[PDB]
């Protein structure tokens, strides 16, 4: 044979890990997600077709809903970054003062509700409507 | 939503599609390699005697 | 020089050959790539080189 070069036989090389040639959907079990949402169903025929808003999960309240609360409607407002802001004794220990470090918004001087009783008791009969 | 998730492996999908742009990336990775090697190669040549 | 110009073919033969390992490589698992590209880099500049050595 004619050695050639950096052709080495004992060089082997492997399959990536994971293999995308693989459904990596079967691979981690996104079965469920993919069957629970799959446009069609497994069988040939096609699937209902899901709603653009969340009618379905607003359905089950009995209440005034009779529209969709968007950004658009003036309703709303963005509270995505105040929603994303952050912050011997035991682990149980540890754990109630780590369920108590917040109670302290709770009561006066805070939310007062003696002074919350005088302001509701100013409200008059009646609200304007167009 | 939350309730749509059985199993809780969101972060799974989550690192599963970060992994999947690292290696759709890494094709285009190697061509970059191979033109870096390309433009190497331009000082390095001996050109025809004058 | 003729030691030189089987060598000119015996690497142009070699560079051949590590870009099928290359494709290859890249066809099962693009993670090894580096190597592969490192040695036809060093093909390459030893390809530049006899020719260099031969431009005399």
């Amino acid at each position: 044979p004619s050695y050639y070069y950096y052709v080495d036989p004992e060089t082997t090389y492997t399959y990536q890990q994971p293999n995308p040639l693989q459904d990596l959907i079967s691979v981690y079990g996104l079965d469920d997600i993919s069957r629970q949402v799959a446009r069609t169903n497994l069988d040939g025929t096609k699937a209902v077709k899901l709603r653009k808003s969340y009618k379905n999960q607003i359905a089950d309240l009995s209440g005034k809903f009779s529209t969709i609360p968007t950004r658009e409607n003036g309703k709303g407002g963005q509270i995505a970054h105040i929603l994303f802001q952050n912050n011997n004794m035991s682990e149980q220990q540890w754990r109630e003062q780590l369920r108590n470090r917040d109670i302290a918004l709770f009561q006066p001087p805070n939310f007062d509700w003696d002074l919350c009783s005088s302001v509701l008791s100013q409200f008059e009969r009646s609200y304007p409507s167009e | 939503w939350t309730r749509t998730i059985k199993q809780n492996n969101f972060h799974v999908l989550i690192d599963l599609l970060n992994w999947f742009r690292t290696t759709n990336m890494n094709v285009n990775n190697c061509i970059w390699a191979l033109k870096s090697s390309l433009n190497s190669m331009t000082n390095a040549k001996l050109p025809n005697v004058d | 020089y003729q030691y030189k110009i089987q060598e000119l073919r015996k690497l142009l033969k070699s560079l051949l050959l590590n870009y099928l390992e290359l494709i290859g490589v890249l066809s099962i698992n693009p993670d090894m790539y580096e190597r592969k590209v490192e040695n036809i880099r060093t093909i390459l500049v030893n390809i530049h080189h006899l020719l260099n050595e031969y431009r005399p």
